């Protein structure tokens, strides 16, 4: 058996790279996990062979940890593969950007001694930038999870472009709910006050997943964060508070200067 | 039903999407959209969408 | 007229979206810069109306500003807009990721009231995440351009993955050049020993371009970059320096410690 | 021709680059390379296969 990790991109169908659409197409088996039953309808026409991941999330009302989750849809996959299937994971964006499950699977088939790659894939970050006309590079970028900037020692460059991922569940640190608390983003708002004024204006932002949907780029005052209406595929943009300064010492060891 | 179908070729094919975005409620008329699911797109309404 | 501005990604012929596939074979006329000769084939079967935009490129041992060149260039893709074609501009990568002409030429097209978008592509930080099995999200994740960090005031956070884009030109203030000197780089080596040993592990990654080739994955000392081996296309990942630590003042916020962490 | 037309078709063909990547000089020879690209492939030397 092998392992193919691929993404779908966040749009519907046409976002996927020519080869990772080949990749579905001729896999043995395919483990999905993608934003709608639109793009589940899509797989399902390209492979009918698929099995869902979502079932692995709690189902009824259960509390259930998110990294059992993701131990359960690794397991899921290698199962396929431990038993000799040509095995395809197709997840929604770029499959190792801020999903843990296909690098774990891969890191997993390898040490059992399969093989195992992961395709690149057009993420929810590539996404951004298209739609606001940022580029990362323009003044840099920075990204982070947003509870792991709450729990550990996390120091942004406040002259950059600042993503936080997982903005709705902000906090919540017990990886059992799919959204946290407005005291919770409040929390998060004094911390960022650091760098951020509290009316330093900040946006959500959701790209499209269907062709026919506008982006969410919504802007307000960071202040106003914690009553917002956050989603799952919520990414808080924090753009720049300050104008890059010059760093003289190594300006004039390179004999240069702001002219 | 048609709006599945319907989504999948915009999403994929570049003729398809510039008609639309020239005309998004004749395109959207020709491949049999209800006037309910046009609504619901112009709205912007995602999950109304869903259900239909 | 109107314009799209796709990319083509890393690797020949299959990195490419679907749907900016199908852009490219219905345009009018495509302006293309791609990595090599099998890409450019590959486009011009895709649609034989192309005009490679290398050609604005210093063709001599000229000195030219790079801001020139992405001037004509932008000016030659707006001269199709303006005349009336349904102009595709199909760029290696993501075509607004460390790349200025699409965004420039889009903010033309849009003041002079042509329709005008970009199409998100995979970038070479798309690939190395795959190549290297590395998640921005596991400890954190920051890009900057090599020489504004030299020239700027930017302030990395050891913890992340860091990444270095344009290291050959690191330092290179003219835009008239290709490539660095070592005195440049060790400029460098020594800025970033603020915050990283100069024992400390770092990588120089190129994607590949070609499907029948490996990417360049170069493990390294950071005292040792100035004499490595660098092109255009190089990327330097310089991986954290220091493990995740609690943030107590936060934790103490929210009322709980490490402990109760799921 | 033949050179950048396999490699066009490898780099898109996900059946072909599983056949690839299980006998790499197999599935060259068969798509007609000659000793020198295989060689150039192998020992990652892209310059030469460019000159070719
Ligand atoms: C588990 S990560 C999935 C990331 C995905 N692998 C990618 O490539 O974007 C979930 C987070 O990704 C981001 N995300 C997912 N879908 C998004 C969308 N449509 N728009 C914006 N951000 C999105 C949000 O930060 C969300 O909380
Ligand atoms: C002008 S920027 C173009 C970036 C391109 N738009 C993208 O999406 O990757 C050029 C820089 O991108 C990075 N880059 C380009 N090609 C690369 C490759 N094959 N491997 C690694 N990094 C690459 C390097 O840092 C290089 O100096």
């Amino acid at each position: 058996g092998s392992l193919v990790c691929v993404g779908t991109g966040l749009q519907l169908a046409g976002q996927i790279s020519v080869l990772s659409r080949s990749y579905i197409e001729h896999a043995d088996i395919v483990f999905s996990l993608l934003p709608d039953g639109f793009s589940q309808r899509w797989l399902t026409k390209l492979n009918p062979n698929v099995i869902n991941l979502q079932q692995f999330y709690a189902q009824n009302g259960e509390v259930k940890n998110r990294r059992d989750t993701y131990e359960q849809m690794v397991n899921a996959i290698l199962d396929a593969v431990r038993a000799g299937k040509k095995t395809v994971c197709a997840l929604y964006g770029h499959p190792g950007v801020f999903a843990c499950v296909s690098h774990m699977a891969i890191t997993r088939a390898k040490a059992e001694g399969f093989s195992a790659k992961m395709e690149p894939g057009i993420s929810a970050e590539a996404c951004l930038w298209a739609d606001l006309g940022i580029d990362p590079g323009n003044s840099g970028h920075q990204s982070f999870e947003a509870s792991q900037f709450m729990f550990f020692n996390h120091v942004p460059d406040p002259t950059t472009h600042l993503l936080l991922w997982q903005i709705a569940i902000a906090g919540e640190h017990t990886l059992t709910q799919f959204h946290t608390s407005s005291d919770r983003l409040q929390i998060l708002v004094e911390q960022l006050n650091q760098w951020y004024p509290l009316d330093h204006e900040v946006v959500i932002y959701e790209a499209a997943n269907l062709p026919i949907q506008a982006p969410r780029i919504e802007r307000l005052p960071l202040a106003n964060l914690p009553q917002a209406h956050l989603m799952p595929i919520s990414t808080l943009l924090i753009p720049p508070a300050k104008k890059l300064e010059y760093n003289y010492a190594i300006l004039a060891k390179l004999g240069i200067g702001p002219e | 039903s048609g709006l599945s179908d319907f989504f999948t070729q915009l999403g994929q094919d570049a003729q398809l999407m510039e008609d639309y975005k020239q005309n998004p409620e004749a395109v959207m008329r020709a491949h049999g959209l209800t006037d309910e699911q046009i609504n619901a797109v112009m709205t912007g309404d995602m999950e109304k969408l869903k259900t239909l």
